[PDB]
């Protein structure tokens, strides 16, 4: 009843309704997916072409933290940019203190603490984005997903946004059919296919596909966009 | 972020501070504790209730040494009492001992605790403490003393008193057995008899806490050499309570 | 509606109503059009006046020698954002001897707008902006909304009845895309586009303002007789 | 946190301060205090509100060697204000090497009270004070101050549960040429007549006098012990 | 109202604290802690093919000797874990010896009490169980709740199905404190949980934390299977 | 800098040099009437003296307005001493020495106080600041009597001023008594 | 003070003397200049005793927090934490530190932080007042992939010469060996190393 | 040296059941005598304090200690004893560890409950010196030490203690250029205090 | 001043002299230089007397509060750390040179602390202006295993050497012994080898020799 009008107010059943409303805001965004391969991570996202006047290949969504972390999000894009700026500040501080690129689980914990801190007071609003991020460190490849409540987990494959159900089903089938794992390029192709399949829920507007990856044997442990012939091959595979 | 710069305790149209009354209700729902003043000591007593049968009740003590000659007990909310005891010890050290080299008298320390409790009923964005305190002490120039401090910061000196669920019955019993000539042993016996009425479960040394402000204890003073150097406050072990039962 | 009191409250469906009210404030402003080619970028603005004895409200603000914008909505918010953009461009020039990119300025405006929709005690801005510039990557046009969303487009229009101008721009995209080296033709295309949003008024030298930036052209504003040849 | 603010420092449509009036109503339910000034001294008499427990070691307080106060209301707020007043008197003595006039201290306390009424978001002090003092300017002085920040000077005054009846009694039987003993008798008679109890015993009273002499110098403050109160009650005629 | 912030109800209650207690049971996971007179053992009941199982855990290593188990939502759990790690490190720096379990529990309980008394702070909907082998007290289990209340235990259980485990533990102790046996204590706790709840806990259904004299560690799934 | 003061049975007489220190042609007055029955004379570093004297005068006038009452000379001297003692510990201490003359109406007696820049207050029958004492104290010690009248005090002050002029122009002479503060014109 | 650290085939070895002086008076015959900051990360301290002790305490605290949050820190990370304190407070502190660590991947590593607050990674490092007298000998005798016995002998000879020529160094020779097998302590008395 | 600008000396001795505290009266700037009526001894109830050093610091400390003793009496409802006042003086002095008062305070009194005379001295930063025989302070401290180590006896009646302390003070002040323009002695018993002004050579 | 600390088989003993001077003039012939941080933790301080006393008092108050908070007996290392950090914060401007000894649940401990914050651990330590003679005695006679009686004798001998040979040290000897299972034993004036001989005469003046100008009664 009256327990939904302020943040950080427990309901009689032990719920925070503002965070659930933020999840509702997240559910209205576009579909963002992440796949963990044998030696890296692949991030894919769909961008709606609302008007033909939008300049193609501009308005980049996927963002980079340090030189090895990739981040994508679904929900209110400015909130995602705020979170990415905070993550860049955290990574810079860690690098300055300890002279080593920040490990992915440590970065995930710092982001989670920052998101959680916005559910503790009624003078602030929870973040309305769900974030899929990851990369490569000395321990290997890591993929994480973070929710508006501040809870995060590590995933074999993650999906968020309006077309999350079909994307999750496709990711589960992909994981089941490849127990050994997947290569980076095969992961890029599968991400293209899954984004195209998940777009079939929203056929009212056209979309553009954006793909990035961070792999040890393909990018030497750095985060790089897919723009060349590989992007066209992935698009052709998805449309096939 | 913190915008609670305004008082949460305000006067009702009838002239009553609702939050302090509600804190008093919370105190009145608490377990019984008692204090009795004798000619050569003071006794402070309380019941020890366990949240779980698997909990080691010895790790939780409802009677706390404030100074070597001053101790305290409470009825109400436990964590509030714990924080208040920490603050009281710190104020005793930083307000009196670091200035005069001596521990404060009982009355001044009670006044400091009362100031702390009052500040929680007028400062912004703070809930008043939901405890009532009984403080027993001894000082050179005033003798033995017993005080009661309320959630509003009001404190009163008592020859004997009780707080908690069985407050009225215990107060009547103590009124009927006051003669201005009791000794410490008589006061301990009276306290045990009064507690036996207000305890519904087992009544032994593991469910009662007793403390005394009596005579100096050179055994509880881990050094020798200074003739002027005693910790009057003493907590009775469960074995002694069982023996007295 | 109990969820529209402040900017830190979500609705049960996940909507921020103060942001939507600021967008509504934008939708009641005078129409402005932005357009660009591979060599030049142009802004066309229709001014408004209180009455005949009044002057017309300025709608185009210069940010730097290579960058400017036009506003639709609450003018003081446009002044605040324009001052911030001027400071950022000046900082880039002073510290790096570098001309600030248009995309980075859009990012800065997005970040500044986002902070006003998440904390108590502050309202979102009440203006939409069209930003044109020329940098090492060529000509750029951006659209900024007070929700923080910034988009890069070939052309657009904002304000009241801007849909007709937007449809005209969408239809004639391939034409004005290739107007390179002929600034007057691009300006005339923009004027024709903004003519689609007029209902009961005609363009005059008092209510029409134009701005242009380009490869060899610093950001310049034409008003009054300077636009008489474009009517 | 705007919802939870009660706005303790705002006017009413009639131009009244609700918190000040409510604090006055709160004070109207406290033990009665009476101050009477004669030609050669001042008498303060307060009625406790009682059990058969410790009394010799709550309503009468000492500010300096020449000024005392009687309290009606919350005791802890009164103690706060009394500590501030004692510090102020000592500061005045340190600065000017003279004893502070009564009116200056009273006005300082009244200003402190008024500040809580005008600015800030905190509740006012629910305390009324009766000041009895001596200075070289006017001699013996009696004042009262309420939560509204107003202070007044009185020949005879009462504050508390039965102010109306006590004031009506004091309007008669008071003369400008009375003595200290006559003032003591009048205060005791008024307390006995206004008391809502079976008898006016010594264990429910506090007494104080300020006069000249009595094994002292210019001015002596005497705070009556329970035995002295009993003797005075026997002498006057109450015999309770 | 009085049911939205931490102020007294007319009955002297604090509704937000009670609601945080309710929130502590959002995850349907039970945990059990026992002592073995030379070690302390805690066992939790971790319950999607897309998740990475190794990243799911409610058992934290606060320091070299102190371990923690949390009942409640994972964000508040990680908040409390970070706070406890910082407090233990500060204690060791300031006083020159390792922080004991009971003092850390008291400090966390004081923070919880501060939350229950200050309006702008909300309580954390978690229950914290600290285990160690103190150099002065031997095996130690202490528990703190959203109300600011903490106590030590001979053994303890947390979760929705905690009454059955508590009753079974009390019956075992009445038969007869502590467990007179770390691996044996771990197997005892596993069997106790199996008897209390039912079914057969596989290596993926539980997580085990063991505190010995100079260490606290967590067993892998292979070690848990070795226990089975 | 000549600052001198003599307290006689019913009054206080202060003398201050009417000289400055350049090139100009004026008749400087180094005294401020703190109250109708309290006067202060000052000497020391230029700038600091006038500022300090005006600050003290403003505070005393404010107190007099607030209480509708005149502070006694003792209270004024104590306040000035407190101000100087605070100043000596500050970042920029005042380098000012003062003589305070007054006529206590309650006690109906004249009072003279001498305070230095450190904050040392002394009540004296006669006092001086600077080098006036070194050349005046022999005469003051030989000739002073506590029961002297106003004319006798003026004659003694005239002898002191002549002695000062021997080892050097003119002085300003102020009288504080029951009728208040006045300036001597025949001197 | 004469401190050094030498990398060898199986790990690293730190060595130091034990003399503390207040001018001409030996205020402590038996000083431990080898301070542990983590289970297999140690340091040799030279300069102001108070400054080096405070820095080592702060570094140990920071590394404990790092271990609780992120895992086992590397030797380079510990050297960086030392470097931050030395460089940012170089106008108030006098500290020359040799950080020596072991890990499974990098084996043994040595970093030197001289006055000023710069960090240099070296196969071996030497510091202190008595180091100047052994710059040649060590440069003439250091090899790589030496066995444990050879490294012990090298450190013993070098420190014996440094003690012999430097009046501010002396006492016993303390050594700490960091290898995969763990941490080992060694001590050598004057009657042993003075016959060399 | 600020402590040697104004001059002055204070002595204190213990009797059988009595105490004595004496001071000089001179106040001078550098070498010119300003006042011969500057007393360095004050009392707060039955506790006596004598301060040597800067005259401004003497007055300031007297006012501050009067403030603190009045507040102590108001809160405690009893006068402060010499033993507690000594700790109060030490703490007040150490609170200015780096901007210290240039003072030489000496405390003398009789404990009301015990009746035992008490005496103590302080440096400028509050170090306490407890003595059973005597305490000296001022510019003529060495002369006072020489007089006291020779004239003092462990148990003296107040009549003899007066002569002893007076002779020590006078003979130490006659060898100090900055001390001596008059002299005051206080003889303090349980129920009586006597103040005497001595005759002196002046110059 | 001379201050020493010596360990033995089941505890630790500290010792000090009792002379405090201001230059060449003796200000206090019997001064206490053994300070009680806690009932079984004692510190002996040289350098600035006021600094030593104030710092020991502050650290003792904090240690007592910490012991109440933790419900445990104080440890020597805690006092060492707190003293060390407080002294290092002031960069040597607090002139306290301490020997801190004690017994705690972990055993017996002896440490030395300098005014800049450096600390040392040793079986035998000396500090003060007479520390050289005391250290000469300690190096001459200290043994690895000592009984309580031998340790007391050795510490007293070192303090006596400082008394005899150092001008800034003298008068009496104060000792404090702390044993693992016993109470702390504080021996004030354990040895008093400097007792002034009787004077050649008595200088008691006859009554009436001092001239008096005025007399009055003071009301207290």
């Amino acid at each position: 009843t009256g327990y939904d009008l302020s943040n950080s107010v427990f309901s009689p059943d032990g719920r925070n309704f503002q965070v659930e409303y933020a999840v509702k805001a997240v559910e209205n965004g576009t579909t963002s997916i992440g796949i963990k391969c044998n030696d890296g991570v692949v991030f894919a996202v769909e961008k709606l072409i609302t008007s033909k006047l939008l300049v193609p290949q501009k308005n980049v969504k996927i963002q980079v933290v340090d030189r090895h972390i990739g981040c994508v999000y679904s929900g209110l894009i400015p909130d995602g940019r705020h979170l990415v700026n905070r993550g860049r500040e955290e990574a810079a501080s860690f690098k300055k203190l300890y002279k080593t690129p920040i490990p992915i689980p440590a970065f995930a914990d710092r982001l989670g603490q920052y998101v959680q801190a916005h559910t503790l007071y009624n003078s602030v609003r929870p973040f309305g984005v769900s974030t899929i991020f990851g990369g490569v460190d000395k321990n290997g490849a890591h993929l994480y997903m973070l929710e508006p409540s501040g809870s995060y987990w590590g995933y074999k494959g993650a999906a968020t946004g309006k077309g999350r159900q079909s994307a999750k089903a496709e990711l589960e089938k992909l994981v089941d059919h490849h127990p050994e794992g997947l290569s980076a390029r095969e992961a890029v192709k599968q991400a293209a296919k899954i984004i195209y399949l998940a777009h079939e829920d929203n056929k009212e507007k056209d979309f553009e596909l954006e793909i990035s990856w961070c792999s040890l044997s393909e990018t030497n442990g750095l985060h790089k966009f897919v723009k060349g012939d590989l992007l066209q091959e992935a698009i052709d595979f998805a449309q096939k | 972020t913190d915008r609670y710069s305004f008082s949460l305790t305000t006067f009702s149209p009838s002239g009553k501070l609702g939050q302090i009354d509600y804190a008093l209700t919370a105190v009145k729902q608490g377990v019984t504790s008692l204090g009795i003043k004798a000619t050569n000591g003071v006794v402070i007593a309380t019941e020890k209730k366990s949240s779980s049968p698997l909990a080691m009740s010895e790790t939780l003590s409802k009677v706390s040494l404030l100074t070597p000659d001053i101790g305290a007990v409470y009825s109400g909310m436990g964590p509030d009492y714990r924080v208040l005891v920490d603050k009281s010890r710190k104020v005793a050290h930083t307000s009196y001992k670091r200035i005069y080299g001596e521990y404060p008298p009982t009355k001044l320390l009670v006044s400091e605790v009362a100031k702390i409790m009052q500040e929680a009923t007028q400062s912004g964005g703070v809930r008043p403490f939901g405890v009532s305190l009984l403080i027993a002490g001894h000082d050179e120039f005033n003798g033995f003393s017993l005080y009661q401090v309320d959630p509003s910061g009001s404190y009163f000196p008592w020859k004997a008193t009780a707080i908690g669920k069985g407050s009225v019955a215990a107060k009547t019993f103590l009124e009927k057995r006051w003669n201005d000539e009791l000794e410490l042993e008589d006061a301990i016996h009276i306290a045990l008899l009064t507690l036996k009425e207000s305890v519904e479960g087992e009544f032994n040394g593991d469910t009662i806490e007793l403390a005394i402000i009596g005579d100096e204890n050179p055994d509880l003073l881990g050094y020798t050499g200074i003739p002027t150097d005693g910790p009057r406050f003493r907590k009775l072990t469960s074995q002694e309570i069982n023996d007295r039962l | 509606n109990n969820y529209d009191g402040d900017t830190v409250t979500f609705s049960p469906t996940g909507r921020l109503f103060q942001v939507e009210y600021a967008l509504e404030a934008i939708k009641q402003g005078s129409v402005t059009v932005g357009l660009r080619s591979n060599t030049h970028a142009v802004l066309v603005a229709l001014k408004r006046n209180a009455d005949e004895l009044s002057s017309y409200q300025k709608k185009i603000i210069k940010c730097d020698e290579h960058m400017g914008l036009s506003l639709a909505g609450l003018a003081p918010d446009a002044r605040v954002l324009s001052n911030y953009l001027r400071q950022q461009c000046n900082y880039s020039s002073l510290v790096f001897n570098r001309k600030l990119a248009v995309e980075r300025a859009g990012h800065l405006l997005c970040d500044k707008a986002q902070k006003n929709t998440q904390s108590y005690g502050g309202r979102p801005y009440g203006v939409g902006l069209l930003i044109i510039g020329y940098d090492k990557s060529g000509a750029h046009l951006l659209e900024f909304q007070p929700s923080g969303n910034v988009t890069e487009l070939y052309g657009t229009a904002i304000g009241a009845r801007s849909q007709g101008a937007k449809t005209y721009l969408e239809r004639t995209l391939d034409t004005f895309i290739k107007i390179d080296g002929n600034p007057d033709e691009l300006i005339k295309a923009g004027v024709e586009a903004i003519s689609q949003s007029l209902r009961d008024e005609s363009l005059t030298v008092d209510n029409l303002s134009i701005a242009i930036v380009g490869k060899d052209t610093p950001f310049t504003i034409y008003d009054g007789e300077a636009v008489a040849k474009y009517i | 946190s705007r919802r939870y603010d009660s706005r303790t420092t705002i006017f009413s449509p009639e131009g009244r301060l609700y918190q000040v009036e409510y604090a006055l109503e709160s004070i109207s339910h406290a033990g009665t205090a009476i101050g009477i000034m004669a030609s050669d001294g001042i008498v303060l008499a307060a009625e406790r509100k009682s059990t058969l427990l410790e009394q010799d070691t709550e309503k009468l307080y000492k500010l300096n060697d020449k000024i005392a106060v009687a309290v009606a209301g919350l005791t802890a707020d009164a103690e706060i204000l009394i500590n501030t007043a004692r510090i102020h008197a000592q500061n005045y003595l340190k600065t000017y090497n003279e004893d502070i006039p009564v009116e200056i201290l009273v006005r300082r306390l009244s200003d402190i009270k008024q500040g809580y009424t005008q600015h800030g978001g905190l509740r006012p002090f629910g305390v009324s004070f009766i000041y009895a003092g001596y200075d070289d300017r006017y001699g013996y002085q009696l004042y009262t101050s309420n939560p509204s920040g107003n202070y007044t000077g009185w020949k005879a005054i009462s504050v508390g549960a039965n102010t109306s009846a006590a004031q009506t009694l004091l309007q008669m039987d008071y003369k400008d040429d009375m003595k200290v003993d006559d003032a003591i008798e009048l205060a005791l008679k008024t307390l006995s007549k206004t008391t809502d109890s079976s008898a006016l015993t010594y264990d429910r009273l506090e007494f104080a006098t300020i006069r000249k002499g009595a094994n002292d110098g210019e001015v002596y403050q005497k705070i009556f012990k329970p035995q002295e109160i009993k003797d005075i009650l026997v002498k006057t005629g109450i015999t309770k | 109202y009085d049911r939205h912030i931490t102020i007294f109800s007319p009955e002297g209650r604090l509704y937000q604290v009670e609601y945080a207690f309710k929130a502590t049971n959002q995850t349907n996971i039970n945990s059990l802690a026992v002592r073995g007179k030379d070690c302390t053992v805690v066992i939790s009941q971790k319950k999607d093919k897309l998740l990475d199982p190794t990243t799911v855990s409610y058992i934290f290593c606060i320091s070299r000797t102190i371990g923690m188990v949390v009942n409640g939502p994972i964000p508040d759990a990680r908040n409390a874990a970070l706070r406890a790690k910082a407090e233990a490190a500060e204690f060791r720096y300031k006083y020159g010896y390792d922080m004991p379990c009971d003092v850390l529990a008291k400090r966390m309980a004081n923070l919880s009490q501060i939350y229950t008394q200050r309006a702008y702070m909300r309580p954390l909907g978690v229950i914290l169980t600290f285990v160690s082998v103190d150099e002065e007290l031997g095996p130690s289990i202490y528990k703190t709740d959203p109300a600011g209340y903490y106590v030590g235990y001979k053994a303890t259980a947390t979760g929705p199905k905690q009454q059955e485990i508590t009753t079974n533990l009390e019956n075992h102790f009445k038969k007869s404190d502590h467990i007179n046996e770390w691996e044996k204590v771990v197997e005892f706790a596993i069997t106790h949980m199996i008897d209390a709840l039912g079914t057969e806990f596989s290596k993926n259904d539980l997580e085990v934390g063991v505190a010995t004299k100079d260490k606290f560690f967590t067993l892998s799934a292979e070690n848990i299977e070795e226990r089975l | 800098d000549i600052i001198l003061g003599i307290r006689v049975q019913d009054s206080v007489i202060l003398a201050s040099s009417k000289a400055v220190t350049g090139i100009s042609v004026d008749s400087d007055d180094k005294t401020r009437q703190l109250s109708p029955h309290t006067l202060m004379s000052f000497a020391g570093e230029a700038g600091d003296t006038v500022q300090f004297a005006e600050y003290i005068q403003a505070n005393i006038q404010l107190y007099s307005i607030r209480e509708d009452y005149e502070l006694s000379p003792q209270a004024v001297s104590s306040f000035v001493r407190q101000e100087l003692a605070k100043s000596i510990r500050s970042r920029r201490p005042y380098q000012v020495n003062v003589l305070i003359g007054g006529y206590d109406k309650k006690k109906n007696k004249p009072e003279l106080y001498q305070i230095d820049y450190l904050g040392t207050k002394v009540e004296l029958p006669y006092g001086a600041h600077g080098y006036s004492g070194f050349y005046t104290f022999f005469l003051l010690d030989h000739h002073y009597r506590p029961d002297m009248t106003t004319e006798e005090g003026l004659d003694l002050l005239k002898l002191c001023v002549q002695e000062l002029e021997k080892r050097m122009k003119g002085v300003i002479v102020k009288i504080v008594d029951k009728d208040g503060i006045r300036q001597v014109d025949d001197f | 003070t004469s401190i050094m650290a030498v990398t060898f085939k199986d790990g690293v070895i730190l060595g130091a003397d034990s003399r503390t002086t207040t001018g001409a008076y030996i205020a402590n015959r038996v000083t431990d200049k080898l301070t542990r900051v983590h289970d297999k990360i140690w340091c040799c301290r030279s300069g102001s005793a108070a400054d080096t002790q405070a820095i080592a305490d702060i570094v140990q605290y920071h590394l404990e927090l790092y271990t609780s949050q992120y895992g086992t820190p590397s030797t380079e990370t510990a050297a960086s934490v030392f470097k931050e304190l030395c460089y940012e407070n170089k106008d108030n502190l006098t500290a020359g530190i040799i950080v020596a660590g072991y890990d499974d991947k990098n084996k043994g590593e040595v970093y030197t932080i001289p006055l000023g607050g710069s960090v240099h990674k070296l196969p071996y490092a030497i510091a202190g007042s008595g180091s100047t007298f052994i710059y040649g000998y060590c440069d003439k005798n250091f090899r790589e992939n030496m066995s444990k016995e050879e490294t012990v002998d090298f450190i013993k000879h070098s420190l014996s010469q440094a003690i012999k020529w430097d009046g501010s160094s002396g006492g016993v020779i303390r050594m700490v060996v960091l290898t995969a097998a763990g941490v080992e302590r060694l001590i050598f008395y004057p009657d042993e190393y003075e016959q060399l | 040296d600020p402590s040697s600008i104004n001059g002055g000396i204070v002595v204190a001795m213990t009797g059988k059941d009595c105490v004595a505290i004496a001071c000089d009266l001179r106040l001078g700037s550098q070498s010119l005598g300003v006042s011969n009526k500057f007393e360095k001894i004050f009392h707060y109830g039955h506790v006596f304090l004598g301060i040597t050093g800067l005259a401004t610091d003497v007055t300031t400390l007297n006012e501050m200690f009067r403030y603190k003793t009045n507040l102590y009496k108001l809160k405690e409802e009893r006068a402060i004893e010499p033993e507690t006042f000594t700790q109060l003086v030490s703490s007040s002095l150490y609170e200015r560890r780096f901007g210290p008062y240039f003072v030489g305070p000496v405390v003398a009194g009789i404990n009301s409950k015990s009746g035992k005379p008490f005496i103590a001295g302080f440096d400028l930063i509050g170090c306490i010196d407890e003595a059973k025989d005597f305490i000296v302070s001022g510019t003529a401290s060495d002369q006072l030490f020489g007089m006291c180590e020779s004239l003092y006896e462990p148990n003296l009646e107040p009549e003899d203690l007066f002569e002893t302390i007076s002779q020590a003070l006078l003979n130490a002040a006659d060898r100090d250029a900055l001390s001596g323009w008059g002299a005051v002695v206080y003889i303090i018993k349980k129920d009586e205090v006597v103040k005497r002004y001595l005759k002196m050579r002046q110059d | 001043t001379t201050i020493v600390g010596v360990k033995f088989n089941n505890g630790v003993v500290i010792a000090a002299d009792t002379r405090s001077t201001q230059g060449p003039i003796v200000a206090d012939k019997n001064c206490a230089k053994l300070h009680r941080i806690s009932p079984k933790i004692w510190c002996a301080g040289a350098g600035t007397a006021a600094d030593t006393e104030a710092v020991t008092q502050l650290i003792g108050s904090n240690i007592e509060l910490h012991s109440l908070y933790t419900s445990r007996e104080p440890r020597v290392v805690s006092a060492l750390q707190m003293l060390k950090q407080h002294l290092f914060k002031y960069q040597g401007h607090i002139g306290a040179y301490l020997i801190v000894a004690g017994v705690d649940p972990t055993g017996s401990h002896l440490f030395s602390i300098h005014a800049h914050g450096s600390t040392d651990v040793g079986y035998y330590l000396s500090l003060g202006s007479g520390s050289l003679a005391a250290m000469a005695v300690l190096e001459s006679h200290w043994k690895q295993d000592l009984t309580k009686e031998e340790a007391i004798k050795l510490a007293s001998d070192a303090i006596q050497a400082g008394i005899w040979n150092d001008l800034g040290s003298g008068s009496n000897v104060d000792v404090c012994v702390m044993e693992i299972g016993k109470d702390a034993e504080y021996l004030r004036n354990y040895l008093t080898p400097n007792v002034r001989e009787e004077k050649q005469k008595s200088y008691k003046f006859p009554r009436g020799t001092t001239a008096v100008l005025k007399e009055s009664i003071v009301n207290i």
